[PDB]
RNA sequence: AUUUGGACAAACUUGGUCAUUUAGAGGAACUAAAAGAAGGUUUCCGUAGGUGAACCUGCGGAAGGAUCAUUAAA
């Protein structure tokens, strides 16, 4: 268990987002905006 | 031939042979006719599942989209200012 | 307010869906054009263009050849039948 | 006074092709399928859809100049069934009614001397 | 419903032929029952 | 409402288009190994429908 | 006239348990505190749900069959516990479930795997869950490293929870009897959740459990895996196929796991493999 | 499926308009068979008019029944491929390209309780046409035979195959392509095989099943003209 | 020279715009290289004006609100700008834009024209890029100006770009692609403002609400979604189409939306509540084109068979009766 | 390029002031409310797998699994 805690602690130094990473699931496949109102109103 | 129910939806036809349009009736006459029908009706399985669901209040329906709605079909929905004021 | 009720006017094609050549009368006033299994006899008088007649065989057989007499009194056509 | 084409009928389980060409086969005159003649996918292989396709093809043949055709009907063949189905029989009857001379009828299904594995698996297919 | 597992004496044209053109056998027994009941009575 | 010729491993089915497709599924079930008793039961369900329509 | 809406979500088209000891044993093992709100999956007629209603603060029942919901409703009308029950009708996997401390489920086995991960990913997840699965699927949750049934599910589920066998339920205990054996198991989601990205953990496991009884080195030999990892390395640099080959070789050699089998590896071996890959810049997912 | 209910596809968006009938620009061409065949007219084919027409016509292969070419139904089950080589004034001059049987005839011949013997040889004519011949034969039972079957021992089959290959090689080598064709029509090769194999084992349905043309020499217009048995124009005014 | 031409049919119509100084003319982008312009019928119009400047069929079309400018996107990888010549009362080729690798599928013109001429041109192509082209100031030479340099070029989508829409103030524009997403770009820089990815099938159309900050998108999943440009999130989802929705437009300012489907039906929705008020059935084929005039008082829809329907608002007439 | 001053002036933040829709909870009015059945599934062996598993799948094998009709020829 104490080894688990040390390894998990060291991971956060190397942590990133995963949105752009390809999933391993792929291995198988191989004026103002509303000026128009303004003219009509006046 | 025997006199039956009114063919039009806006009229009352009795077995007496007398027809009555809802437009020509006065308000007092519409009330007694409503109560007269009530007396007549009083003495006179999936659907059984549906009404039981509607009768109970602690029922929430989840549609295909996952959104939460009541048995009736309308979306099921304290603040200090609201309660104090 | 809300814009719900709408009234539509249709503009169908007069000449389409066939290999037959359109024909016109000698004076150039009457034009007969095949549209699939139907024929549109059209008046070309300027200011008053209209569909004089609509001929629909209903047999579903298209028009192969279509001819309007030079005088414009008769229309002769042949179908795939 | 008798110009011959070749009416190549391909009757699959899910469709029927009626394809008329010249004697060489390099030159297409009219290709119509049963799926061009029906509103539902389920009916593309029907004998009804094959009859509409063949009548549609026969009319185009008479216009171009073809007055007779040889018939080369086929099934999918290969690892699948070797006999043309009811859709193909329907087209052949429709061509005969059409008024074109029918020259010679042959079955040209692709029959393997040997095959690769069929798609079903060890337990079979076509429930 | 009972499904016949024996060869049909009617040819495939005949099964279509008769389609072109509550039960008589059921009513046939009914006449027989009335005959038997009438005689016994 | 069809007729079937079982010539060794070669099956020919004669009938109307919708009918011969009904006959083909039953034959294919038997080939795939479904016992005849279970097949005979399904035939009764479809046979009942055929008379209704 | 509710037929309009309920017919648009249900068509109005099961194996019922018949041993009271199984039903009783489940609720006692839950150890429901008097201040616990309980999510109950698969109320059935209501044999169990009444027992949970007696000892729980509030009970939220999720059902899929409108008939079975009505049967639940009838069994609690005009009762002291009517005010503690909330029935959610319809597919409950798409909906966002409320907060709950305990989950007691007579799961439809079709949704066993999705459910086990729905609870684990639930924000502020439950502390204990008594779930009933089939023997084959249940034994894979309970499988230990080096067992024959050790798989991706065993490794993934054991990183976020601890699964313990409670009892076995035979096919005879249901009517009509199913063709497969059943089993009741306890799942305890870990609090705090371990600080390992789910996508990274699952991403590594998928590549190496394609052939669990094959060496880890062979798992990284597939061209498609190389293509996936090569793109991911490019993404890392953005914020070289030959290079990735050398990077994978060093990690597998240094960790001394390249000649090991995933079926005979534990959490630490995968964690060491995961960490070593991060050092060389290879992020799986 | 052309119904409205059919879901819209991506490919329907922009489609070319049909504004030209292709058959307006097509030109018809007459196909003529070599002189070895009795009926030289073998129909007609069409091609786009020259903008050239000759290029698309050359190399074009047409297969026809021998019964049409000879006007006798004895050849109903045999087909001849003809390849266009020269075009002269709307006449496409063709040469022998291959021969094959109908599928129905082959299935008709293959029967149970007998031995199927097939031989093939790759051999070249004197004109340097490399071709592959396929011969098929079947064992038969004698007039007084009482056994149900007529199987041959594998020693007989190898002996028969050796004899057939020897005959096929001899006939092709000592002959030109045009002369080889003249042998195929009267089925004289098959009678030669029957006589040679008579003392080994009785046989039936001896046929030259197929002929493939693998390689061809340099095309020679003069030889083609002779095989078919120049024309000044007419002044345009 | 030809005195006059009669149109037997107009083929398959991809897009339409109201054009001309009185907006009585209707420009068509058919499956033909020629730009057809027909007069709006009095409510048989055989006559047609055929302008030939392109080499292949026209994918899309846009015009300015005054009607004196037209932009045509063609399958020959080029875009032309046409200007109305009051002297001849006919449109003339003003400029050509040649730098695309594949077919130009969508084109866009400014909604504000202050100098008397439009100043930019947005184009999208099957090479999956969007380019901003500047339009030259008018020159007396009256010779076609050929432009081969674009203000910017941005890679936009992974699948063919189907529609392009410009906001009222010319500050942003949106592209709809069959890769199931709609992207909003800053018109001045081309910077990606947002990505609207909620549909399950590829998008066929995208339409800015000309009055309020709203965007409507139509997809092959048979639904239309309304997006808030402030939050860039789906406000409503409109269901009811049996087949894919190919066109969507706002009418009656923010109040209502009109959509066309491959089933051939035109539906009018209520944006606030998202329920179909009315269904117009006059077509027997898919509808690739839908143009409105005077904020939906007049609506024109074109069938794939070549049938036009001219819908005229008549609510107040009905209410009076 | 860049600087001073003078008007035009988009766009932003703010407290107001006008007009329009609009959410829950109350209070209190008016009107309407003429109906009346049953129904998918051969049994296994060896081996290898499984995350919408009340069971699925790949490979080779077994019957310990219900044979009708035509058929020598001429
Ligand atoms: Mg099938
Ligand atoms: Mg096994
Ligand atoms: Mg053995």
């Amino acid at each position: 268990r104490e080894e688990r805690k040390t390894i998990i602690g060291k991971l956060q130094d190397y942590k990133i987002d995963t949105s752009l990473l390809t999933s391993s699931k792929r291995l198988g496949e191989g004026k103002k905006y509303n000026w128009r109102q303004r003219v009509e109103m006046e | 031939y025997n006199v039956g129910k009114a063919e039009k939806d806006g009229e009352i036809r009795l077995k007496n042979g007398v027809a009555m349009s809802k437009e020509e009736l006065t308000r007092e006459d519409k009330n007694r006719l409503r109560r007269a029908l009530k007396r007549k009706r009083s003495k006179a399985k999936r659907n059984d599942v549906v009404d039981t669901l509607s009768k109970a209040k602690n029922i929430t329906v989840i549609n295909q989209k996952g959104e939460k709605k009541d048995v009736s079909g309308k979306t099921k929905k304290p603040d200090s200012t609201n309660i104090k004021l | 307010d809300l814009k719900t009720s709408y009234k539509g006017i249709s503009l169908n094609p007069i000449y389409a869906g066939s290999s037959a050549v359109a024909t016109v009368s000698e004076n150039g006033k009457i034009l007969a054009t095949p549209v699939l299994d139907e024929i549109n006899i059209i008046d070309l008088t300027p200011g008053s263009r209209k569909i004089l007649h609509k001929i629909s065989n209903e047999d579903e057989q298209e028009i192969t050849a279509l001819k309007l007499t030079p005088d414009g009194q008769y229309l002769t056509y042949v179908s795939q039948a | 006074s008798q110009v011959f084409g070749v009416a190549r009928i391909y009757a699959s389980f899910n469709d029927t092709f009626v394809h008329v060409t010249d004697l060489s086969g390099k030159e297409t005159i009219a290709r119509v399928t049963g799926g061009m003649k029906v509103k539902a996918d389920r009916d593309e292989s029907s004998p009804y859809a094959a009859m509409l396709a063949a009548q549609d093809v026969a009319a185009k043949c008479k216009e171009v100049g073809i007055t007779a055709v040889h018939v080369k009907i086929r099934a999918t063949g290969g690892t699948r069934t070797k006999t043309p189905g009811p859709g193909g029989q329907a087209a052949l009857r429709a061509l005969a009614r059409s008024g074109l001379r029918i020259g010679r009828i042959e079955d040209v299904t692709p029959v393997p001397s040997d095959s690769t594995r069929k798609k079903g698996g060890r337990r079979g297919r076509r429930l | 419903f009972e499904l016949s597992d024996v060869k049909s004496s009617k040819s495939l044209a005949e099964i279509y032929e008769d389609d072109y053109t509550l039960s008589e056998e059921l009513q046939k027994a009914h006449s027989e029952i009335s005959e038997l009941y009438a005689n016994l009575v | 409402r069809t007729r079937i010729v079982l010539a060794d491993s070669k099956i020919h089915i004669l009938g109307g288009f919708t009918h011969i497709r009904m006959a083909r599924e039953s034959v294919v079930s038997l080939i795939l190994g479904s016992p005849p008793g279970k097949v005979y039961g399904n035939l009764r369900t479809v046979a009942s429908r055929l008379k209704e329509r | 006239s509710a037929e309009k809406h309920l017919s648009s979500v249900f068509k109005f088209n099961q194996h019922i348990l018949k041993n009271p000891l199984v039903a009783q044993g489940i609720v006692d093992k839950a150890q429901i505190r008097p201040s616990d709100v309980v999510l109950e999956v698969g109320p059935g007629t209501g044999n169990l749900t009444v027992r949970i209603l007696e000892q729980a603060k509030n009970v939220v029942a999720v059902e899929m069959d409108p008939r079975m919901a009505a049967e639940l409703t009838k069994r609690v009308r005009g009762t002291p516990v009517e005010k503690k029950l909330e029935i959610m009708l319809g597919d409950f996997m798409k909906t966002e479930l409320p907060y709950f401390d305990i989950c007691i489920s007579n799961t439809p086995y079709q949704i066993s795997s999705p459910l086990v991960f729905k609870l684990i990913n639930q924000p502020r997840p439950p502390r204990v869950s008594i779930l009933m699965f089939q023997r084959e699927f249940a034994l894979r949750l309970l499988a230990r490293p080096g067992d024959s049934l050790y798989c991706r599910l065993s490794a993934n589920v054991q990183m976020w929870a601890n699964v313990t066998h409670i009892m076995k339920v035979g096919k005879n205990n249901f009517r009509p009897p199913p063709q497969v054996e059943s089993s009741v198991v306890r799942l305890e989601i870990k609090n705090p959740r371990p600080q390992v990205d789910y996508n990274e953990w699952d991403g590594l496991l998928r590549i190496v459990f394609v052939r669990k009884n094959r060496t880890i080195s062979a798992g990284f030999k597939s061209t498609t895996v190389m293509d996936i990892l090569e793109k991911n390395y490019k993404t890392f640099l953005a914020m070289m196929h030959d290079v990735v080959k050398e990077k994978i070789d060093t990690v597998l050699k240094e960790t001394d796991l390249g000649d090991k089998r995933a079926g005979k590896c534990d959490q630490n071996d995968f964690l060491r493999l995961l960490y070593a890959f991060h050092q060389v810049g290879i992020h799986f997912s | 499926a052309v119904g409205k209910n059919k879901r819209l596809s991506k490919g329907k968006k922009g489609q070319k308009k049909r504004v030209v009938d292709p058959f307006t620009r097509k030109e018809w061409f007459d196909i003529k068979a070599p002189s070895t065949f009795e009926n030289r007219n073998v129909g007609k084919t069409l091609v786009n008019k020259s903008t050239s027409a000759s290029d698309a016509l050359k190399g074009r292969v047409v297969e026809v029944c021998l019964a049409d070419l000879q006007g006798s139904e004895d050849h109903s089950f045999r087909k001849i491929k003809l390849r266009v080589d020269e075009v002269q004034g709307k006449n496409l001059l063709t040469n022998f390209h291959g021969m094959d049987f109908t599928t129905d005839k082959l299935r008709s011949m293959v029967r149970k309780w007998q031995t199927l013997i097939e031989a093939n040889v790759t051999v070249k004519t004197s004109d340097d046409y490399v071709l592959r011949i396929f011969a098929i034969a079947f064992t038969r039972k004698q007039a007084n035979q009482v056994k149900r079957h007529s199987y041959a021992q594998s020693s007989h089959i190898r002996a028969i195959r050796k004899v057939i290959s020897e005959i096929l090689t001899k006939e092709v080598q000592g002959s030109t392509l045009a002369q080889l064709t003249s042998k195929l029509i009267p089925e004289v090769i098959n009678k030669e095989i029957e006589n040679a194999t008579k003392d080994i084992f009785p046989l039936q349905n001896i046929h030259v099943r197929k002929v493939k043309l693998l390689k061809q020499p340099k095309f020679d217009v003069g030889a083609l003209m002779a095989l078919h048995g120049e024309e000044k124009g007419k002044k345009v005014t | 020279q030809v005195t006059s031409s009669i149109a037997g049919n107009h083929g398959i119509i991809a897009d339409m715009r109201y054009v001309g100084p009185e907006l009585n003319k209707l420009a068509l982008a058919t499956n033909s290289p020629s730009l057809r312009i027909i007069p709006v019928p009095d409510l048989l119009p055989l006559d047609v004006e055929i302008y030939e400047g392109h080499e292949d069929l026209l994918n899309s079309l846009d015009a300015t609100e005054d009607g004196l400018w037209i932009a045509t996107a063609s399958k020959d990888n080029t875009a032309i700008v046409w200007r109305y010549n009051e002297n001849s009362c006919k449109f003339d080729i003003y400029a050509k834009y040649i730098g695309h690798s594949a077919a130009v599928t969508a084109v866009g013109l400014p909604n504000i024209v202050s100098k008397g001429y439009p100043e930019f041109l947005l184009t999208a192509s099957n090479d999956l890029t969007i380019k901003k082209w500047i339009i030259p100031k008018p020159t007396a030479s009256m010779d076609v100006q050929i432009i081969k340099v674009s203000e910017y070029t941005r890679h936009a989508h992974e699948k063919d770009i189907n529609a392009l829409s410009v906001s009222p103030n010319d500050s942003i524009f949106a592209t709809a692609s069959y890769d199931k997403t709609c992207k909003i770009w800053n018109l001045e820089n081309g910077e990606l403002e947002a990505t609207l990815a909620n549909h399950k099938r590829g998008l066929w159309d995208v339409s800015f609400c000309q009055y309020d900050k709203l965007l409507a998108t139509s997809s092959g999943d048979k639904t239309v979604k309304i997006w808030s440009l402030d939050t860039f999130s789906v406000m409503k989802t409109l269901e009811g189409h049996t087949n894919a929705v190919q066109r969507c437009s706002f009418i009656n300012k923010q109040k209502q939306l009109i959509s066309c489907g491959a089933d051939g039906l035109i539906k009018i929705w209520d944006c606030s509540s998202g329920e179909c008020l009315k269904t117009l059935d006059g077509h027997n084929n898919r509808l690739w084109a839908l143009s409105t005039m005077n904020d939906g008082d007049m609506i024109v829809s074109a069938d794939a068979d070549g049938v036009f329907q001219f819908w005229k608002d008549c609510t107040e007439q009905e209410i009076e009766e």
